[PDB]
């Protein structure tokens, strides 16, 4: 348990970066490279949150 | 009135998709680099990597 | 609508953009300023009075 | 300038006449007061001076 723990809170937290948080990609060059900088920064703040 | 003037409207979609693309813009291609680590725009798919 | 497939070509919006009767553009989850940095599969034009 | 081309003027948005006669920068905090001047510009026969 106690490697078992570590592995899957490890593994989570790789995981997590496939999430949006709202954003409407969770690709930060996309995101970068399709927007403009006054909505890209509050997009990529949303994601940095 | 322009409120009842009749307009002229062209809607475009496009289709940002993770897929082979047909549709790309005026900028063109530059030679390729192998193992070095660069910054690459490969179809609008922006980074840094080896 | 005439439903017009553009595919397979260049895609220069600043010929749209130099021309005279081009006056209110508004684009949705693409800035209008970097339409010409991407590319797509296809593209469909429809077109009404 | 022709009142359609005025909407060029602003923090970071394309055109030829932001593009090669001046720049708004990015962070920009400013004002546009624009008005049309028919009768303080435009002449009989067009005006060549702008």
């Amino acid at each position: 348990d106690v490697v078992n723990h570590n592995a899957q809170a490890l593994n989570t937290l790789v995981k997590q970066l496939s999430s949006k948080f709202g954003a409407i990609s969770s690709v930060l060059n996309d995101i970068f490279s399709r927007l403009d900088k006054v909505e890209a920064e509050v997009q990529i703040d949303r994601l940095i949150t | 009135g322009v409120g009842h003037q009749p307009y002229r409207v062209v809607v475009l979609s496009f289709e940002l998709l993770h897929a082979p693309a047909t549709v790309c813009g005026p900028k063109k291609s530059t030679n390729l680099v192998k193992n070095k680590c660069v910054n690459f725009n490969f179809n609008g798919l922006k980074g840094t990597g080896v | 609508w005439n439903r017009k497939r553009i595919s397979n070509c260049v895609a220069d919006y600043s010929v749209l953009y130099n021309l005279a009767p081009f006056f209110t553009f508004k684009c949705y989850g693409v800035s209008p300023t970097k339409l010409n940095d991407l590319c797509f599969t296809n593209v469909y034009a429809d077109s009404f009075v | 300038i022709r009142g359609d081309e005025v909407r060029q003027i602003a923090p970071g948005q394309t055109g030829n006449i932001a593009d090669y006669n001046y720049k708004l920068p990015d962070d920009f905090t400013g004002c546009v007061i624009a008005w049309n001047s028919n009768k303080l510009d435009s002449k009989v026969s067009g005006n060549y001076n702008y």
